[PDB]
């Protein structure tokens, strides 16, 4: 029940670069203290024990330090493998606490989002609903802003953001935008659009549809 | 390598129970303490409990001291967790882990196990997105497919059976109302679609739901 304060909470990394993560008890542990990456699909994986110690198998490229209160991972030359969230763990009281863990942001050159929209599908028509979709592909860095648009005017309502972590692959983003109006609005107006801004580009990633003719 | 898989969650009513299991393999199981650790939706990773080989010594969090009981079946190699007076503070991810926390191989189908402290599963409807306009990438297409209306999560996506597994982008169950959605996009050559057949494969175990949804011409 010692309470282990970590930072950063989050970085973005280039390759190649210097990462040093922080953790603090608040009381003594005298070095019980284990650093663990929980990679992206779920697995908790130990890396250093008694605060730097590696365990086999881990990396030359991790180690750990104390600096009286300051428990320190380093991670020399940031690998793409190592694309995911450390936590520290003291495990010297009987209650064992984690720190609050970093997620790491791999860095990465501009990327333009790729957009597609979709038009509601028969199926939920005839279930009196419509949903238009548009996905934002392969973009970087996350930040984008999607508007939507009925005929001319840009409608906030209804609209379901939903963003990609990272790519573990890539280091890029996707989103998934969903404007979802019952099928008496969607049938009586005409063009549906959703136009992307992103850091790539000046002029916005527009695209868009008529309904009308089946 | 070590495997180890979760497998007890679902939807609990609060104040309802529910029992855990982790099946452990690739190693001497009797000889190791395990452990169970959760994480909240928006939050980091969590402690629970600790149990020795000899389930003499046994450790839980201040937060499930009490409604919690860890136990272990050795010649069986399964770790169990017993839930109860579950609270919504309990909905997380569930996983178990060695005492020294050896990365382990999980499930074919992923590592943890959700459990949702709430109130009415529904099934989701599975709605295919053509393009028409569908806006492609280059001379390549894209596809997609919308899981919309349901509860609890999770809900697994696969595009023909996982044989399509490269350009595929599911993003993450965004809940509205008290129902979640989420959609899945593919990208395949102009050449494959509508040509090779590609369906949408979608599994809401919580209710027993598995549709398949071919992708056809139009919008």
């Amino acid at each position: 029940q010692i309470q282990m304060t970590q930072s950063p909470s989050s970085l973005s990394a280039s390759l190649g670069e210097r990462v040093s993560l922080t953790c603090r008890a608040s009381q003594e542990i005298s070095g019980y203290l284990s650093w663990l990456q929980q990679k992206p699909d779920g697995t908790i994986k130990r890396l250093i024990y008694a605060a730097s110690t590696l365990d086999s198998g881990v990396p030359k490229r991790f180690s750990g330090s104390r600096s009286g209160s300051d428990y320190s991972l380093t991670i020399s030359s940031l690998e793409s493998e190592d694309f995911a969230d450390y936590y520290c763990l003291q495990y010297a009281s009987s209650p064992y606490t984690f720190g609050g863990g970093t997620k790491l942001e791999i860095l990465r050159g501009g990327a333009a989002p790729t957009v597609s929209i979709f038009p509601p599908s028969s199926e939920q028509l005839t279930s009196g609903g419509a949903s238009v979709v548009c996905f934002l592909n392969n973009f970087y860095p996350k930040d984008i802003n999607v508007k939507w648009k009925i005929d001319g005017s840009e409608r906030q309502n209804g609209v379901l953001n939903s963003w990609t972590d990272q790519d573990s692959k890539d280091s890029t983003y996707s989103m998934s935008s969903t404007l979802t109006l019952t099928k008496d609005e969607y049938e009586r107006h005409n063009s549906y659009t959703c136009e992307a801004t992103h850091k790539t580009s000046t002029s916005p990633i527009v695209k868009s549809f008529n309904r009308n003719e089946c | 390598d070590v495997k180890l898989v979760e497998s007890g969650g679902g939807l609990v009513q609060p104040g309802g129970s529910r029992k855990l299991s982790c099946a452990a393999s690739g190693f001497t199981f009797s000889s190791f303490g395990m452990h169970w650790v959760r994480q909240a939706p928006e939050k980091g990773l969590e402690w629970v409990a600790y149990i020795s080989s000899g389930s003499s010594t046994i450790y839980y969090a201040d937060t499930v001291k009490g409604r919690f009981t860890i136990s272990r079946d050795n010649p069986k190699n399964t770790l169990f967790l017993q839930m109860t007076s579950l609270r919504s503070e309990d909905t997380a991810m569930y996983y178990c882990a060695r005492g020294d926390y050896y990365g382990s191989r999980g499930a074919y189908w992923g590592q943890g196990t959700l459990v949702t402290v709430s109130a009415k599963t529904t099934a989701p409807s599975v709605y295919p997105l053509a393009p028409v306009c569908g806006d492609t990438t280059g001379s390549s297409v894209t596809l997609g497919c919308l899981v919309k209306g349901y509860f609890p999560e999770p809900v697994t996506l696969t595009w023909n059976s996982g044989s399509l597994s490269s350009g595929v982008h599911t993003f993450p169950a965004v809940l509205q109302s008290d129902l979640y959605t989420l959609s899945s996009s593919v990208t395949v050559t102009s050449s494959t679609w509508p040509s090779q057949s590609i369906t949408c494969n979608v599994a809401h175990p919580a209710s027993s739901t598995k549709v398949d949804k071919k992708i056809e011409p139009r919008g």
